[PDB]
């Protein structure tokens, strides 16, 4: 159980773009969504919910 | 060797001929190209990781 919930609540979500190809006419504002990336502390890893 | 040849002229001829013959042949092999290979060599590594 703390494994699938280890590898649930650290995973690096890809999370495309903001105006990628195709678009709709006009929008003129295209940008890189950045998600969010994997844990880091001690104390992230202590939090992961079971 | 010089004066050698000063008497035997058609020889001369034939080294001459000999040497022609065979550079003349050899501009069929050559390749031809503009500059030759001067850019150093490189080596590209590469890898999307999306998102």
């Amino acid at each position: 159980d703390v494994s699938s919930a280890i590898q649930a609540q650290n995973v690096q979500i890809s999370s495309g773009q903001l105006g990628g190809l195709p678009a709709v006419k006009g929008q003129q504002l295209n940008a890189t969504i950045i998600g969010k990336t994997r844990l880091q502390t001690a104390e992230q890893f202590e939090n992961i919910l079971l | 060797m010089s004066k050698f040849f000063i008497d035997r002229p058609i020889f001369a001829w034939v080294i001459a001929l000999v040497i022609m013959l065979a550079g003349g042949l050899s501009i069929l092999s050559l390749p031809v190209n503009q500059y030759p290979a001067i850019a150093p060599p490189a080596i590209a590594v590469q890898v999307s990781y999306p998102g």
